[PDB]
RNA sequence: GGAAUACUGCCAGCUGGGACUGAGGACUGCGACGUAAGUCAAGGAUGCUGGCAUAAUGGUUAUAUGCCGCCCGUCUUGAAACACGGACCAAGGAGUCUAACGUCUAUGCGAGUGUUUGGGUGUAAAACCCAUACGCGUAAUGAAAGUGAACGUAGGUUGGGGCCUCGCAAGAGGUGCACAAUCGACCGAUCCUGAUGUCUUCGGAUGGAUUUGAGUAAGAGCAUAGCUGUUGGGACCCGAAAG
RNA sequence: AAAUAUGUAAGAAGUCCUUGUUACUUAAUUGAACGUGGACAUUUGAAUGAAGAGCUUUUAGUGGGCCAUUUUUGGUAAGC
RNA sequence: GCCCUGAAAAUGGAUGGCGCUCAAGCGUGUUACCUAUACUCUACCGUCAGGGUUGAUAUGAUGCCCUGACGAGUAGGCAGG
């Protein structure tokens, strides 16, 4: 309902949306194979920058 | 510094044998202040009772008010007048000085009190057993004229019968006299209160209300 | 249904006294009003115009403007705990000159001359006012008095 | 089904706790609802009042 | 963290904090803003005024950086000055060699004229500067080049 | 540490009010007055035994 | 049984320590504590007060508003006190000399105290200068300056400002803010 | 006519019996008795004698006796109720997490603040480090085009702690930050006046105003965190007839 | 025309003396406010009390009530 | 005045109960006496308030010490555990 004074919020939850939730664990793992990735780019890429 | 704080002592020690001085001194005066003012008064009723006339005492200037009603169920304007005359509990009694102002807070909280004048021992009595007096809150019982001078001094009274003496004669500084004073805690009459039932007006049933002289004999036995 | 309209009860309140009536005297009118004059507010049926509302009857407060024909009072009134800060714009038909600070203004005045007084002689002065008192001893005189005694009356009918 | 009214019954109880206040006054009352005319020509005659101090004490 | 939570201070008590009378139920009053206009009207009038209904004017398709317009006051100016320079130019007090302050360039491109400058002179490179904002750079005897 | 009672106590009653002394060596609550011989007006005896 | 003129076991809304747990600060405390204690000075009882106070009551005093106190006639030399943190001001230039006594400093504030010429003092070191606190002027920040504090007792007719997330127009300006859409406030 | 006696009242008059209590733990106090040496009942019990280790005494427990004591939990104005749940025991069993927030508090830095989108780096989800940006704050106000905060030591009057001057003091004088009341100035909006100029309709100087703003007037904020409170969420737990 | 209940005052923000401002006001140095400078404290201007005075933010529960004396309405009355 | 008539209801039954007749009844007076978690005095626990104190010499300055007042509680709040 509506009480005390505090700002109108608006919160867009009514949408189911526990089922898309991206949670980023993998910030980690999706950098230091994102470095891995890029290392034996340069790697196979050779002399090129 | 064996002879310095012994100067202290010295003169101090000799400076409270005098400031007793003081005190022996006004005691007998007052001693003989109260001898002969109810002797004059006793007097000058024979005299007028034979020149034919009628002598007619002044009415009384002091009043001793003890609350004998509990705490409960008491309506809102009593409530608040026990409580400007400092008995918010039971079987407590101060002094009042007696005026068309304080009467009227009186006879309006009459039926929670019994009251009346009092003599000079209920009064010394009720002062020295129970005297106490008010320190930044701190009730502290008057066990030495130096509590009360420290406090009631700038008045004059740094005796306890100076307290006494302010107290039964009025006069000019009984407000802070009185004030000073802790308002008295009592015990229930020994002996009973000789009615059956307290809360009949004192004409009709005893207790509750002003019983002008008697008051003397039932605060004396609540002490 | 229930009736709360503005004039409400005052049949009696705003009703002109018995045998005074019609125009008000030139006394109302010819009075003057500054601000900080203390004033009591009394409605005057005759006059609709510039009236104060019932409750305000009885009231007294301290003018805090003046106008062409009326003086803003400022009035406190008590609603649930705590006194608001009322302001009527009132005329003066509505108005009386308030009678209670008045005599304070002809104590403090004789307050000052009987200062005077201890300064020239030096007398302690007695300034603040003391409640009436126990009295005192007296004797009363039988001479050409003598106390004649009652006894109760006994019952009778008298009709 | 039917039910209680009205009552004042405990609010002045309720008023006493914290209750009844008082006007809380100052000095320099505010001028709300004083003659626009006053309060304008005030302005001025304080306005005024002011460079007399303004040159008084140099 | 739990431990310290008062609903653990309440383990014991029936009805947790919530009362006996009222209990805590689902959703009296309904969900959300329900009621705004109805049985919320107190609340909505007094903390948000003017919350219903319309206002003004529309705009399709408005684009935020048509407006961008970051707002610099003489009561800063100086700051765009690094701190050492910033005194012996202010030192110097020259018409001959003056310093420039290129403001668009410095984060800005509104100057504004809030508060005191010294008598030093300022080169102000800015876009869209304020009547009284110029001739206060007057004072200082330095001039405005408007640019983009 | 413990409040003592001047009415009993003779100690703290001579520590308070040294008069006591004098006053007890004296008597003086047991003080004797000057007798008099006055006698009342014959009215006041006719309005008190009166009726 | 007590008709109580007063509420019982209640206790005085004053703090007694602060609520921090810095151990420096809770030392100058027990400095002033002792110092307010055993002295005359009125002084020692003031910083003790105001060292107790809560980041929200103890606003930053900024270089400026320290600038103008000593502009105040006959206070130019002394050295002044702020019981909390103190802020640099570009917005001044001429900066006078002083010391100034306080908690902490920023880094514009100190380093800028010092370009003119003078000391930033912590506290204890002024407590040994000026055992009395003499000469001393105390500076306060304002507190009614707080961005919470202008929503505070917001009713109708109080011209403050609402709790309010987004802000333009579309939000809370028709009905009631206007007398053309319902009434205004 | 001279007492006596009753009655009421005062004595800082003298004495006998009983009861409960012995808190404190060097000395500091106020006193009293003293010619004095000194003594004391004077800011809280010491002296003396006896009795007890197969134990006196104290704890628990069972039983008895005197008096007392209705079943909890719940709703309710009112329950022991002829109101509802509960035959018993063990285990399980109900204000959570999340996103956005209000007050308050602690902390860092402060006219700024936020490393963690990303990059570097690594003893590899840690820790350590960093460019460009971005967010919020540093300006408001109009619906909008727009315009955009110093007449004055950033004001006047009245209060104000602290600091200062003389004063033993008591007071007095001085400065007066936060803060309170109030009179002003300033920025925007609204209405009014409409100058020098202009390409004749542009430009809007100056000066008013019971109008107005969530503004200015030697900045306070940004960030992580705790309790409590708000909303969206299964949302304290269990429960419909339905769709 | 009561009783009871009820608004106001009992001071240093006081009572006065003088005379500067203004665009208001007057026949007008008439006023009105607001100032400048100055006269007077010692019961500082009733009693009584004050367990301290003022201020701010936030937030729980509650929003079925019932009883006694008294005043009181409907009802013959009621544990209405 | 007291008492009597007036004065008829359903299980057996209630001046609370036995029972009381110059009362152990009714009206009135005067004293003694009994005992509440109330009043007075004191010990102890806690809460709130005021004051002293690391000038120290250990072992706690959130301490140690002195003083005064107070203590009902559902829903509910907060604190210390
Ligand atoms: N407003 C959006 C964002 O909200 C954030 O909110 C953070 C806090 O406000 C929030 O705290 C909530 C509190 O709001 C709420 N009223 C009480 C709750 N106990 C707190 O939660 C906290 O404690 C719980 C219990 O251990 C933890 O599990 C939780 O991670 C922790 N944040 O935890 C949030 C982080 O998870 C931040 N205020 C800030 O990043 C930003 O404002
Ligand atoms: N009359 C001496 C005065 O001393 C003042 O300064 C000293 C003291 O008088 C003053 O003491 C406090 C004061 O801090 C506080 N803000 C008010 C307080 N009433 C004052 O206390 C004063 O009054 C109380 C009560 O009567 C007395 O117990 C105390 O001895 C006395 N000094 O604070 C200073 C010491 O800390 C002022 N210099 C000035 O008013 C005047 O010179
Ligand atoms: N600082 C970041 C910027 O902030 C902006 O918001 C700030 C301002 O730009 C915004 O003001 C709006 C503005 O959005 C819009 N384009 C024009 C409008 N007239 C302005 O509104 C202005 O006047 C209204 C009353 O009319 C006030 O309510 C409002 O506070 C005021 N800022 O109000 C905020 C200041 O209080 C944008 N919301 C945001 O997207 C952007 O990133
Ligand atoms: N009942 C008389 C009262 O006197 C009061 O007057 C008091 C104040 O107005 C007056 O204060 C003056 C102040 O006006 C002036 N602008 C500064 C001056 N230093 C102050 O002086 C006062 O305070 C200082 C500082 O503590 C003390 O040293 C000094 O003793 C004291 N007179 O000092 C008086 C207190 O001594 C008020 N006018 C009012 O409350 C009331 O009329
Ligand atoms: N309007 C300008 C103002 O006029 C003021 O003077 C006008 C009045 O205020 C002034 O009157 C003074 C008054 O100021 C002061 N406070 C009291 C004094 N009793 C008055 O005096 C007045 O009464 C006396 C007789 O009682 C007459 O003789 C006299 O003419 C009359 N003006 O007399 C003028 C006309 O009545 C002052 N000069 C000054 O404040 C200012 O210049
Ligand atoms: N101890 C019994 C005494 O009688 C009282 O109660 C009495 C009344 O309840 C009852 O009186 C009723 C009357 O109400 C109803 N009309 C029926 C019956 N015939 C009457 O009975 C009466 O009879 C005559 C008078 O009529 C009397 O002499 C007789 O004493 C009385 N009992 O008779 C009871 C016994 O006399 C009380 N129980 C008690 O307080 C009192 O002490
Ligand atoms: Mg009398
Ligand atoms: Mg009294
Ligand atoms: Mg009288
Ligand atoms: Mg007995
Ligand atoms: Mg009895
Ligand atoms: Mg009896
Ligand atoms: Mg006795
Ligand atoms: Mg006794
Ligand atoms: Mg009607
Ligand atoms: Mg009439
Ligand atoms: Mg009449
Ligand atoms: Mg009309
Ligand atoms: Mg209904
Ligand atoms: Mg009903
Ligand atoms: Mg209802
Ligand atoms: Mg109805
Ligand atoms: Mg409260
Ligand atoms: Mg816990
Ligand atoms: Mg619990
Ligand atoms: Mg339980
Ligand atoms: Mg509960
Ligand atoms: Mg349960
Ligand atoms: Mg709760
Ligand atoms: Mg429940
Ligand atoms: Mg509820
Ligand atoms: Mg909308
Ligand atoms: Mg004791
Ligand atoms: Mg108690
Ligand atoms: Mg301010
Ligand atoms: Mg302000
Ligand atoms: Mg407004
Ligand atoms: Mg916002
Ligand atoms: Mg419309
Ligand atoms: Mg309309
Ligand atoms: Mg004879
Ligand atoms: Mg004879
Ligand atoms: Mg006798
Ligand atoms: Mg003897
Ligand atoms: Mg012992
Ligand atoms: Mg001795
Ligand atoms: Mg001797
Ligand atoms: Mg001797
Ligand atoms: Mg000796
Ligand atoms: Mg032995
Ligand atoms: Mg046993
Ligand atoms: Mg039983
Ligand atoms: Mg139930
Ligand atoms: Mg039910
Ligand atoms: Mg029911
Ligand atoms: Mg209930
Ligand atoms: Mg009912
Ligand atoms: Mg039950
Ligand atoms: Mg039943
Ligand atoms: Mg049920
Ligand atoms: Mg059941
Ligand atoms: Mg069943
Ligand atoms: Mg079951
Ligand atoms: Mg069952
Ligand atoms: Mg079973
Ligand atoms: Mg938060
Ligand atoms: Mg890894
Ligand atoms: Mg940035
Ligand atoms: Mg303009
Ligand atoms: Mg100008
Ligand atoms: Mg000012
Ligand atoms: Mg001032
Ligand atoms: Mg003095
Ligand atoms: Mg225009
Ligand atoms: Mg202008
Ligand atoms: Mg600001
Ligand atoms: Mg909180
Ligand atoms: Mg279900
Ligand atoms: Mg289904
Ligand atoms: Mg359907
Ligand atoms: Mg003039
Ligand atoms: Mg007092
Ligand atoms: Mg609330
Ligand atoms: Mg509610
Ligand atoms: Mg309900
Ligand atoms: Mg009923
Ligand atoms: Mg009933
Ligand atoms: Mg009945
Ligand atoms: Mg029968
Ligand atoms: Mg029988
Ligand atoms: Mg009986
Ligand atoms: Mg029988
Ligand atoms: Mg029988
Ligand atoms: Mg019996
Ligand atoms: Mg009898
Ligand atoms: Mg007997
Ligand atoms: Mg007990
Ligand atoms: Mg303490
Ligand atoms: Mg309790
Ligand atoms: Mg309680
Ligand atoms: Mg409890
Ligand atoms: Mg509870
Ligand atoms: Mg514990």
């Amino acid at each position: 309902a509506i009480s005390k004074n505090l700002p109108i919020l608006k919160n867009h939850f009514r949408k189911h949306w526990q089922e898309r939730v991206k949670v980023h664990f993998d910030q980690a793992g999706k950098k230091v194979s994102r470095r891995n990735a890029r290392a034996t780019r340069a790697a196979k890429i050779a002399p090129r920058p | 510094t064996a002879e310095q704080v012994a100067a202290e002592r010295a003169a101090r020690k000799a400076a409270n044998k005098e400031k007793r001085a003081i005190i022996l001194e006004r005691n007998a005066a007052y001693q003989k202040e109260y001898e002969t003012a109810e002797r004059n008064i006793i007097q000058a009723k024979r005299d007028a009772k034979a020149a034919g006339s009628y002598y007619v005492e002044a009415q009384h200037k002091l009043v001793f008010v003890v609350r004998i009603k509990g705490i409960n169920k008491i309506p809102p304007k009593p409530r608040k007048v026990l409580q400007l005359l400092r008995l918010t509990r039971i079987n407590s009694g101060t002094f009042v000085k007696v005026t068309k102002a304080t009467l009227e807070l009186l006879k309006l909280i009459e039926p929670y009190v019994a009251y009346g004048y009092p003599s000079y021992s209920t009064i010394r009595q009720l002062v020295y057993k129970r005297g106490f007096g008010k320190i930044n809150k701190q009730r502290v019982p008057l066990s030495d004229n130096a509590i009360i001078e420290a406090n009631l001094g700038k008045y004059g009274i740094l005796s306890i019968d100076d307290l006494i003496h302010e107290i039964i004669t009025v006069g000019p500084h009984f407000k802070q006299a009185n004030n000073f004073l802790w308002p008295f805690k009592l015990s229930n009459p020994s002996g009973g209160w000789g009615v059956p039932r307290k809360f009949k007006h004192f004409i009709q049933g005893g207790s509750f209300g002003n019983r002008e002289e008697f008051i003397n004999k039932l605060v004396k036995s609540m002490n | 249904g229930k009736s709360h309209g503005y004039r409400s009860r005052t049949r009696y309140m705003f009703q002109r006294d018995f045998r005074k009536h019609g125009a008000v005297h030139l006394s109302t009118y010819l009075k003057v009003y500054k601000v900080g004059d203390i004033v009591d507010i009394k409605a005057n049926g005759s006059i609709q115009k510039g009236m104060p509302h019932k409750f305000y009857q009885g009231k007294t407060g301290v003018v805090y403007n003046v106008t062409k024909s009326s003086v803003g009072v400022i009035i406190n009134k008590m609603v649930g705990n705590r006194y608001l800060e009322k302001r009527l714009n009132l005329r003066v038909e509505h108005i009386k000159h308030s009678k209670c600070r008045q005599e304070f203004l002809e104590r403090v005045k004789a307050n000052a001359a009987k200062r005077a007084e201890a300064k020239a002689q030096g007398v302690a002065v007695q300034l603040k006012r003391q409640p009436a008192q126990p009295r005192e001893s007296r004797i009363v005189s039988t001479e050409g008095n003598v106390p004649q005694t009652l006894a109760p009356v006994p019952y009778e009918t008298f009709i | 089904a039917k039910s209680k009214n009205h009552t004042a019954h405990n609010q002045t109880r309720k008023a006493h706790r914290n209750g009844i206040k008082k006007p809380k006054t100052y000095k320099y009352p505010s001028l709300k609802g004083v003659d626009p005319k006053f309060r304008r020509n005030h302005k001025h005659a304080l306005h005024g009042t002011a460079k007399a101090l303004a040159a008084a004490k140099k | 963290p739990s431990r310290f939570t008062k609903t653990r201070k309440h383990r014991g008590h029936v009805s947790a904090g919530k009362g006996r009378i009222g209990k805590h139920r689902k959703h009296p009053g309904g969900r959300g803003m329900a009621g705004g206009q109805h049985h919320h009207r107190i609340n909505m009038d007094k903390y948000h005024p003017g919350y219903f209904g319309k206002v003004g004017m529309r705009y399709f398709h408005k684009q935020q950086a048509h407006f961008w317009k970051p707002v610099l006051n003489l009561d800063k100016l100086w700051t765009l000055i690094p701190e050492d320079k910033r005194d012996q130019y202010l030192k110097s007090a020259s018409k001959e060699t003056a310093p420039v302050i290129d403001t668009l360039a410095a984060g800005y491109g509104k100057i504004l004229g809030k508060g005191r400058i010294p008598n030093v002179p300022v080169i102000v490179k800015a876009r869209f500067v304020s009547k009284l904002a110029e001739e206060k750079i007057r004072a200082a005897g330095g001039v405005v080049e408007l640019i983009a | 540490v413990l409040k003592k009672n001047p009415l009993k106590n003779k100690q703290v009653l001579l520590r308070l009010n040294p008069y006591a002394k004098v006053f007890a060596a004296e008597k003086l609550g047991s003080k004797k007055a000057e007798k008099t011989g006055t006698k009342p007006a014959a009215v006041f005896t006719e309005t008190l035994k009166h009726d | 049984g007590i008709d109580h003129t007063s509420k019982q076991h209640k206790r005085s809304g004053h703090r007694t320590a602060p609520k921090s747990d810095n151990v420096y600060l809770k030392l100058l405390v027990k400095l002033y504590t002792f110092l307010a204690r055993r002295t005359d000075a009125p002084f020692n009882k003031v910083v003790l007060k105001a060292l107790f106070l809560s980041k929200i009551n103890r606003p930053p005093v900024s270089v400026s508003r320290i600038a103008r106190a000593l502009k105040q006639e006959g206070a130019a030399n002394k050295t002044v006190v702020v019981v909390g943190t103190v802020t640099d001001d570009a917005r001044i230039f001429e900066f006078p000399k002083t010391t100034v006594a306080a908690l902490r400093f920023t880094a514009g504030a100190r380093a800028k105290i010092v370009k003119a010429g003078g000391e930033c003092i912590t506290l204890d070191q002024l407590a040994v200068r000026a055992p009395k606190g003499q000469n001393t002027l105390i500076l306060r920040g304002p507190r009614n300056s707080r961005e919470a504090v202008r929503h505070f007792g917001m009713g109708p007719h109080k011209g403050k400002a609402p709790r309010i997330l987004s802000t333009g127009r579309k939000f809370e300006r028709a009905r009631g803010r206007r007398r053309s859409k319902g009434f205004k406030v």
